[PDB]
């Protein structure tokens, strides 16, 4: 008569690593490692993504002819890598990526008309303003959100426009400084010669003065245009002041930003999905503490790190016999 | 093993055992078989659950957007952030990958605890009244019925019940 | 339970042992009473606190201001910095977490190595001169006054003398 | 019938519990806990030196002296959170956040003149710079600091004036940059018209020229003053140059710049008490490896965790039964 | 001791068997000497190098170039630059720290559970043809030579053959 | 007859610290701490750095007259400046974005000089061979930037300036400029003639418009005037254009380059040496396996992770009991 104490044994051949001994086949184990995703971009927060097809965030928020895309919401924003479309008027967009950053995700978003095109400017022309540059159709044309004045019957009166934030929220206000590659030029559009262009609200405050010479052409220009943009608080007044080379507001936009989120540059197709991590790759859905997807996340996600294994243990060792 | 039983002086598992993790090969008069133990089973089943749920459970983590857009006048930062990226992988993975590995020979120290502690409690109540034939084995010196055995699993076994028999056989 | 003493073989604890981690009580023809073992006790706290003044002293922390202050234009860096805070709170929250339920565990298993090295001791001395009859207490074959028992206590005990008493209740 | 001897272990009425990686929730005879969750609600000395505190001012308005605003050395600063303008006159702070960071602690921290009011300025009035932008008193007024030059009897002659920092030490010399509403104001104030402003050192170097303007009205301004400043190495000589739209430095500050610490904001009182680790909501008297008192942390802190406990098991498992 | 062997039932060790960790030091009629356990010993060393280079090989690090040149008006991304380092550095330095306190008492304990399993081994065969003596040894309750005593060390003793001598003694 | 089972012990003194115990004598033990270097800077990844000898990065890369011209490799790892390198800007001004450039001048693959607008051929209105001065002195006597010319009026006149530079290289061509700012009217006339002045400097990506700020500022190397000194990359295929009625100190020779990603600026006394090594430190070269060191904590390459420790020991023997 016996009695005897044993374990279990089955056909299991999953391996683990010990830090004794390498390679034991166990019984049970578990994976740590996150390794799926769905290649998708998802909606986050249950909010879906800015996407701007083949356009950038510049060609976007100045109205480029070619972005007419579709949201008041979005919980980040989605480029893809061949986005050509956007600042078609060659010249410096100033302190870009930090307005790309702050746009990332907002939770209001609202297109106005901050200076009326029909009645703003009664002494200057606004209706000229428009160049093969940023083609619309192959016809000549501009950015829809601003305006390129130019002088009216051989004057450039010296204009001077303010608004005032009555949205209850910030506003984001874009402009333009021109820039002629020839005194010749710069008579023909603004007449005067020695401008200067002034911005300035409570916060803000910048004199700009033409600089004209002649640049390599872009876009078969050799002039420049440089823009601008500023977030005008509650209650603020902003003030435009020149005597030529402004490319004055048409379209501003009221907005509540949003924490602080990323922009992802990526061909991986949007779909009517959720997740609470996304990657440029595709929306992680996993419980697990690693993932091995990529490094640059969006959301609450789990580690990167570089591993191709990471398996727990939680039977025995595996020994049938 | 750090506990001696599993690979070690019990060299081999039991196919024959489904039923979980440890138990008993019993064989008499009546029949033979294996029975896992359930409660200790059950037991390890439970903590190792809860070994498995605290490393996943215990990450946390914020809502962090990661990506950073840096222009050509920015290196430096560009390459800082690069650094902070990298700093965070090396120690992840780092600390992934040992946790893993100390934490699967604990593991295996456990089931060999499990059962090291199953023999020992066997092997406290039978005492002279068996023979410790080695393997994870004991052999009987008295007729061991059915409820002779569960009582030894049970870990009720009437010593005085079978001394005199056992005595004799010796 | 790794080493089968503690809420093992040994069901419970003494709330009549206040001076000690881990003793003894005996039952004699002078009395009886709790007696903690002051060496293995000892030996126990001198090494609990080594391990926690060693998770704590380890932690040589630098001098850092971890507030920074950036204006409306630099959103980019402020963030990046958000990202070094909540790395550094993910990295430590993670890992704190973890030492303790890993440490918790090994300081449990420590105790009840204790318990169970101290049992064998006792047992390895008394041999076949007391019967072990479970619950951690022996009961002698032999007549075991106070300096017997106080001899036992501390290792001192003196096999050979009882060897004939101890036979002849068997 | 046999004498018995029994080996146990200790139990008592503790009710403290523990988690381990097996099992939640273990009653244990003894434990400690790894956690600071304590603070003592005081903004304290750190090093064995007391924080400057602002009062009801700012960086801004006390460095510059606004007429609303004895330490000579300080380990860190502490700002209220509703605390007033420091610029009364409204205008951009150049490199403010900068300048902050730079005086959070100093050793060594003097006051002197850096130009005396009495002998510095023969031919210009240094007595009219007053403003309703910086009140006191019911009377029109200015920064202590700084003195608003403006034209003596009809006229502004060239000025020019050298500092040579003979102090030993780092000196810190704050001046103003005034830009005019209208022509009016500018001929009013410094008779000239076309003017400019140059300061330079062996290091610093920039021209400014006045950019006549009406802004919004901020405090009955529509024009803005400009604040500037720059440190001085210890041997090294400052030189002040202009024909208008100067603000000057009159008091400068001598001061040695520790590595440095941070600014604290927070209405928490400070007391005499001492720390090695300061909070915005109290200090924490650095024992422990773990805090989760507040993330922003001055001294040396323990690590931050989201964590509500750490308790260490000591003791055994209690088990009284 | 975590197992109670080393520096516990046997009370030290011996420099006279410098062959291997763990051994045998045998007493019969013929002669004495030290003789390490080969296939223990070879065991625990192919273990520990295993445990030393895992700690090692997964340290797998980035191509990085730490420092960082910031002028004299960039002190907050300075500053920002030092918390990065110097978080990485408390970070590093803590676990490293508690790394090796840790594993070294898992090492101590380990040597400390070969010892007593190899001792169980014997133990287990000797059966009742010898009896433990304490301090690690035993005495043969019959008459063991060289050949039989290579039969203990290598798991292959013949109980049986010796049960009948030793019922009498 | 006794059969006894035991564990070895030996001479050994090795100490090693556990979490229940301090100072633990074990049979053997290993460092898991790297403690040594070599003492050199060496060839990271196969490739020699960069070293500028008296100079510093500005020295080097506008030409003063005491740096070394090319010469310097075609490639380098990184870059080492000694703690005594005094030779940069000998006619004081400020260098723009300078961090900026050192970064990103670090690592390269491919750097060559060359003559972007010859001296002789490019400045047939304006006076070339003039443009030199006592702040930055060469075998004793006035000289200049190499890789510059301070142009200055021919005759009497400073004719309307207008160059362009097409880039044919193939790969990212730096430009180095400068704008000089003359203490005085005097001394803005005796250069320029023209008393109001501006330049240009614009490419496909680049713009920037300059104006000369008179003023008599502090005495640096003699010089009470001051000289900015600007760069920018123009890529393969563009044109950066300069225009100016005065006060530009034109290239002469610019930089084909590619750069590689990362590396750094090793600042240091330390020999640079014919070795190669995986990681740099500013003190020597790190040659080990082991996952830490406390050499220091700011390094190149593949490193181990920088620890305060002293010691690491990790136990690989048993306790030691000699008894
Ligand atoms: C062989 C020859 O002489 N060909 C010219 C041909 O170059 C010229 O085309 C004009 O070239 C000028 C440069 O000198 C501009 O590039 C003009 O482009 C436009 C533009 O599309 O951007 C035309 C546009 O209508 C203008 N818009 C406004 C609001 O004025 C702008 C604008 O003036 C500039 O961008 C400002 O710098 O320029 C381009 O038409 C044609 C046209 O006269 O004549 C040929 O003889
Ligand atoms: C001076 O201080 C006041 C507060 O005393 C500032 O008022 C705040 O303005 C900011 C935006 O600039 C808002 O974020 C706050 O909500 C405002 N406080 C409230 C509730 O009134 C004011 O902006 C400051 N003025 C100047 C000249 O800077
Ligand atoms: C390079 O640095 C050296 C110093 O290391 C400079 O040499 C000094 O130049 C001044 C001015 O002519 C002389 O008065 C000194 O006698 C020189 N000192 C030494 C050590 O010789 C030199 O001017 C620098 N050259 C450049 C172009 O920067
Ligand atoms: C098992 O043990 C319990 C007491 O713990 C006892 O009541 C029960 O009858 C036992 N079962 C068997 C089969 O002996
Ligand atoms: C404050 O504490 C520090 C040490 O922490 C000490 O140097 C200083 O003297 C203390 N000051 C007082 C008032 O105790
Ligand atoms: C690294 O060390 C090995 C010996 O461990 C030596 O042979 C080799 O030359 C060293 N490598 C370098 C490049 O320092």
């Amino acid at each position: 008569d016996t009695l005897c104490i044993g374990y279990h044994a089955n056909n299991s051949t999953d391996t683990v690593d010990t830090v004794l001994e390498k390679n034991v086949t166990v019984t049970h184990s578990v994976n740590l490692l996150e390794d799926k995703h769905n290649g998708k971009l998802c909606k986050l927060r249950g909010v879906a993504p800015l996407h701007l097809g083949k356009c950038n965030i510049a060609g976007w928020i100045l109205g480029n002819p070619e972005c007419e895309s579709l949201a008041s919401s979005w919980s980040y924003i989605v480029e893809t890598p061949s986005s050509d479309n956007g600042t078609c008027y060659p010249g410096d967009f100033i302190d870009y990526e930090e307005l790309r950053e702050q746009l990332s995700s907002v939770s209001s978003f609202e297109r106005f008309e901050i200076f009326p095109k029909t009645s703003s400017w009664p002494n200057h022309d606004s209706n000229k303003g428009v160049t093969a540059a940023c083609p619309h159709a192959g016809a000549k044309s501009f950015y829809k959100n601003l305006i390129w004045l130019v002088k009216k019957g051989n004057s450039y009166p010296k204009l001077s426009k303010s608004y005032i934030n009555d949205k209850g929220k910030e506003v984001l206000v874009l402009w333009g400084i021109h820039h002629p590659s020839t005194s010749a030029d710069q008579q023909s559009l603004y007449q005067n010669a020695d401008t200067y262009v002034f911005v300035c609200s409570s916060r803000y405050s910048k004199k700009f003065k033409p600089e004209i010479a002649i640049c390599p052409k872009v876009r078969d220009q050799e002039g420049r245009m440089n823009y601008y943009w500023t977030l005008v608080e509650p209650g603020d007044k902003i003030t435009f002041e020149a005597t030529g080379n402004l490319v004055v507001p048409r379209y501003a936009f009221a907005m509540e930003r949003n924490a602080g989120s990323g922009i992802i540059i990526s061909d991986t197709p949007v779909h009517d999905c959720n997740t609470t991590c996304q990657t440029p790759k595709g929306a992680i859905n996993t419980s697990l503490p690693f993932q091995n997807i990529h490094p640059i996340t969006i959301g609450k996600c789990p580690k990167y790190v570089k591993s191709t294994k990471l398996r727990l243990a939680t039977g025995l060792r595996n020994i049938p016999s | 093993g750090l506990f001696g039983a599993i690979a070690g002086f019990i060299e081999g598992g039991w196919t024959g055992m489904v039923d979980g993790w440890y138990g008993y090969h019993h064989q008499n008069e009546q029949g033979s078989g294996y029975a896992a133990d359930l409660k200790s089973t059950q037991n390890a089943i439970d903590e190792i659950t809860n070994k498995v749920n605290s490393v996943i459970e215990k990450m946390n983590t914020q809502f962090t957007a990661v990506g950073k857009e840096f222009n050509h006048l920015e290196k430096r930062i560009e390459n800082l952030n690069k650094k902070v990226d990298d700093g965070f992988l090396d120690i992840w993975t780092y600390n992934a990958e040992l946790l893993v590995l100390l934490e699967n020979e604990r593991t295996l120290d456990y089931h060999d605890s499990n059962v090291k502690n199953l023999y020992e409690k066997v092997r406290s109540q039978l005492k002279n009244n068996a023979k410790e034939i080695g393997n994870g084995c004991f052999e009987f010196y008295h007729k061991c019925d059915n409820t002779c055995m569960e009582s030894v699993k049970n870990g009720t076994y009437d010593y005085p019940k079978y001394s005199e028999e056992a005595k004799l056989n010796r």
